[PDB]
C-alpha cells in the first residue's frame, strides 16, 4: 500500500472515453515513432569518448536502444518493470494502482540502468567525468525513460494501434534495413569512393564505371543487393506463413443463432518464440562478454564463451551464434548443425511453454468457449477441448519450429536485419494489419 | 495524478529534445 | 524419442493440410500492408537519421 503514495506523483495519459478511428490512431502512432526516432539520434551530453568497445551490442536490436544517445536504455525499463510486476502478481482503482507501480518500477529500473551504464566504463572514464557530468547523463536518461513510458502508455490507452515495445522494435529494425539499403554514407579503401547503401552503390558503380554488377552484388564489406534480395524473400516467406490459419466453424448456444469462425493461426504465439530466444541469447552474449573481460582465464568463463565487434570463436555463445558466412558453414558444419538444432528446439519449446503460461492453452480456450456458449459446428459440446487439444498444441509447437526455421534461413542467406530482426518486424507489422482488419470488420 | 493528452506529450518530448540541444550548444559555445 | 517425433511430424502434416492457405488476393493484401508499414517506419527512420547526421556534426 506504501507504493500508492508514490504511484500518484507520475503523469498518466488521459483515457479517451470516445473510441478513436483508425486514421487518427495511425497518425498518432506515426507521431510516436517519429518522436522515438528523433530521440534515438540525439547524443547525450557529457560523453567524453565513444571509442571504447560497446558492452551491450547484443541488446541494441531487441531493446530498440542506441549507444550514446537519449534512447540508450531503449525499452529495457518497460520490459523489466512489466516482467517484475507480472512475477509479483503471480506470487478501476486497482488498475490505476497497478499502472502507478508500473511507472514507479520503470523509473527505478531507468535510474539503476543509467548508473550501471555510467559505471560500466563507456562514455569515457566515470572517475574523470566528475559528479556533474555523470549526474547530467543520469537525468538525461531518466527523462528519456520517462518519455518512453509516456509514449507506451499513450499507445496502450488508445491513441496508438499497439504497444510501445513492438512499435519501437519494429521501427528500429525497419530503419536499419532501409539504412543498409539506401545509406549515403561513403567509405574509402583505395578502389574508389564507395557508398555503403546497397542500391546507392549500384547506381554509383554503373555511372562511375558488367563488373560493376558483380561488385554491387557479391560484395563482402558493405551491404549487398543479394542481401536485400534475401531480405525481400524472407519477408515474402514469413508473410505467407503468417497468413496461415486454422478456421474452426463455431456456433452459439446462448443466443440462438450467431455464427463465426475461430482462427487458430500457424504462428500461434506470434513472435514470442523469437522474442524469448533472442532475449536469452543476447543476455548470454552480454554476460559472457562481461565475464571474459574481467575474469579471463577461468574454465567456466571459457566454456561460457571465448570472444575475439567481438564475435565468439568457441563455447556456448559460439554454438548459439549464427555462422558468420557460408565459409563459416563449410569450415565448421558441426557448429551449423548444432545452431540449427538449438534454434528449432528452443523456438518450439518456448512456443509450447508460452501457450501453457500466457493462457492460450487448449484447456483455457475450452474454458473460454464454455463461458461464451460457443460450440464447434459439428463437434459436440463434449468434444470442445479435445478438438482444441488436437490443434492448439501442435499448432504452437509447429509455429515455433517454423519461425525458428525462418530465422535460421534468414541468417544463413545473409539478410539485412537478421533472422530475429526481420521476423520481429514482419510479425509486428502483421499485428498492426490484423488490428486494421479487425477494426474494418467491426465497422 | 496529472492527466495529459497526446499533444501535450508531443510538446514535452519536443521541448526535452530542445533542452538537450541547448545543453549541447551551451557546451559548444563555452568550449 | 522416435515415436514422439513421428507423432509430432504426423500432427504437423495434418495441421498444415487442414490450414487455410492465403490465396493470391489475401497474400497480395497482406504483402501490400506489410510493405506499406515497413516503408513508413523504415523511411521515417532513414529520413530522421539523414537529417540528424549533419545536425549532429554541426552541434558536436
Ligand atoms: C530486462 C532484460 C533486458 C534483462 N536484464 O534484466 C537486464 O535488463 N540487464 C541489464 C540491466 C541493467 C543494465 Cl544497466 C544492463 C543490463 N533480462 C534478464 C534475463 C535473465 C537474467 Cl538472469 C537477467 C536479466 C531480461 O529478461 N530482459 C529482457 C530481454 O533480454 N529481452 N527482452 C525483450 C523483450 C521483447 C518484448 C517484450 C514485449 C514485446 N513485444 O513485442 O510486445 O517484445
Amino acid at each position: 500500500e506504501v507504493i500508492k503514495p508514490f504511484c500518484v506523483i507520475l503523469p498518466e495519459i488521459q483515457k479517451p472515453e470516445r473510441k478513436i478511428q483508425f486514421k487518427e490512431k495511425v497518425l498518432w502512432t506515426a507521431i510516436t515513432l517519429f518522436i522515438f526516432l528523433v530521440c534515438c539520434q540525439i547524443p547525450l551530453f557529457g560523453i567524453m569518448s565513444s571509442d571504447s568497445a560497446d558492452p551491450f551490442y547484443w541488446m541494441r536490436v531487441i531493446l530498440a536502444s542506441n549507444r550514446g544517445t537519449l534512447m540508450e536504455l531503449g525499452i529495457s525499463p518497460i520490459v523489466t518493470s512489466g516482467l517484475i510486476m507480472q512475477l509479483l502478481a503471480g506470487a478501476p482503482k486497482d488498475r490505476a494502482l497497478f499502472n502507478g507501480a508500473q511507472k514507479l518500477f520503470g523509473m527505478i529500473i531507468t535510474i539503476g540502468q543509467s548508473i550501471v551504464y555510467v559505471m560500466t566504463g563507456m562514455y569515457g572514464d566515470p572517475s574523470e567525468m566528475g559528479a556533474g557530468i555523470c549526474l547530467l547523463i543520469t537525468i538525461q536518461l531518466f527523462v528519456a525513460g520517462l518519455i518512453v513510458l509516456l509514449l507506451d502508455e499513450l499507445l496502450q490507452k488508445g491513441y496508438g494501434l499497439g504497444s510501445g515495445i513492438s512499435l519501437f522494435i519494429a521501427t528500429n529494425i525497419c530503419e536499419t534495413i532501409v539504412w543498409k539499403a539506401f545509406s549515403p554514407t561513403t567509405v574509402n579503401t583505395g578502389r574508389g569512393m564507395e557508398f555503403e547503401g546497397a542500391i546507392i552503390a549500384l547506381f554509383h558503380l554503373l555511372a562511375t564505371r558488367v563488373r560493376a554488377l558483380r561488385e554491387a552484388f557479391y560484395r563482402q564489406n558493405l551491404p549487398n543487393l543479394m542481401n536485400l534480395i534475401a531480405t525481400i524473400f524472407v519477408f515474402a516467406v514469413v508473410i505467407y506463413f503468417q497468413g496461415f490459419r486454422y478456421e474452426l466453424p463455431i456456433r452459439s448456444t446462448k443466443v440462438r443463432g450467431q455464427i463465426g469462425i475461430y482462427p487458430i493461426k500457424l504462428f500461434y504465439t506470434s513472435n514470442i518464440p523469437i522474442i524469448l530466444q533472442s532475449a536469452l541469447v543476447s543476455n548470454l552474449y552480454v554476460i559472457s562478454q562481461m565475464l571474459s573481460a574481467r575474469f579471463s582465464g577461468n574454465l567456466l568463463v571459457s566454456l561460457l564463451g571465448t570472444w575475439s565487434r567481438a564475435y565468439p570463436v568457441g563455447g556456448l555463445c559460439y554454438y548459439l551464434s549464427p555462422p558468420e558466412s557460408f565459409g563459416s558453414v563449410l569450415e565448421d558444419p558441426v557448429h551449423a548443425v548444432v545452431y540449427i538444432v538449438f534454434m528449432l528446439g528452443s523456438c518450439a519449446f518456448f512456443s509450447k511453454t508460452w501457450i501453457e503460461v500466457s493462457g492460450s492453452s487448449p484447456r483455457d480456450i475450452a474454458k473460454q468457449f464454455k463461458d461464451q456458449g460457443m460450440v464447434i459446428n459439428g463437434k459436440r459440446e463434449t468434444s470442445i477441448y479435445r478438438e482444441l487439444k488436437k490443434i492448439i498444441p501442435t499448432a504452437a509447437a509447429f509455429g515455433g519450429l517454423c519461425i525458428g526455421a525462418l530465422s535460421v534461413l534468414a541468417d544463413f542467406l545473409g539478410a539485412i536485419g537478421s533472422g530475429t530482426g526481420i521476423l520481429l518486424a514482419v510479425t509486428i507489422i502483421y499485428q498492426y494489419f490484423e488490428i486494421f482488419v479487425k477494426e474494418q470488420s467491426e465497422v | 495524478g496529472l492527466k495529459v493528452g497526446p499533444v501535450p506529450v508531443l510538446v514535452m518530448s519536443l521541448l526535452f529534445i530542445a533542452s538537450v540541444f541547448m545543453l549541447h550548444i551551451w557546451g559548444k559555445y563555452t568550449r | 524419442f522416435v515415436e514422439p517425433s513421428r507423432q509430432f511430424v504426423k500432427d504437423s502434416i495434418r495441421l498444415v493440410k487442414r490450414c487455410t492457405k492465403p490465396d493470391r488476393k489475401e497474400f497480395q493484401k497482406i504483402a501490400m500492408a506489410t510493405a506499406i508499414g515497413f516503408a513508413i517506419m523504415g523511411f521515417i527512420g532513414f529520413f530522421v537519421k539523414l537529417i540528424h547526421i549533419p545536425i549532429n556534426n554541426i552541434i558536436v
